[PDB]
């Protein structure tokens, strides 16, 4: 479009998306700690008597 | 046998569990390295009494029957 407004409102999106790609891969950390703490809370609260 | 009625007396071992005994219906175990429940699982409160030495019970029982 020749509005100059209108592409910076789809140039802000595509900047945004630039970092999300990045950004959003820190929540697969998220879930390789929480699966690696239910495992210790497990064999830590094992039984042993 | 029954569970042990409701007692709040706990002590730990590695990190504080807050252990409440009204949260589970049956008492889960005690592991070593987590909790040590307080003792007399099956255990009531009375009052009893030592009994005296029998020599000094004799000489009580003297002492009161010389005073009557
Ligand atoms: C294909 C089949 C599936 C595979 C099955 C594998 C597991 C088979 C288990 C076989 C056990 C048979 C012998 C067990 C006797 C010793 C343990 C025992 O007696 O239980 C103790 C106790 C229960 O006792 P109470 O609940 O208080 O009951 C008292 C009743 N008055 O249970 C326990 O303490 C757990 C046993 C100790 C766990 C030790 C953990 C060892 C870690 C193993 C991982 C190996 C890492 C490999 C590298």
């Amino acid at each position: 479009y020749i509005s100059s407004v209108a592409e910076m409102m789809f140039d802000y999106t595509a900047c945004l998306v630039f970092y999300i790609r990045i950004l959003a891969q820190w929540i697969r950390v998220v879930l390789m700690v929480v699966t690696f703490i239910s495992l210790s809370h497990y064999v830590s609260d094992f039984d042993i008597t | 046998a029954p569970n042990p009625y409701p007692n709040g007396i706990h002590f730990d071992r590695v990190f504080p569990t807050h252990y409440d005994p009204l949260a589970e219906t049956n008492r889960t175990k005690a592991n070593l390295q987590l909790i040590k429940y307080a003792p007399g699982n099956y255990s009531t409160l009375v009052v009893t009494s030592e009994k005296l030495p029998r020599p000094c019970i004799r000489t009580i029982q003297n002492y009161r029957r010389c005073q009557m």
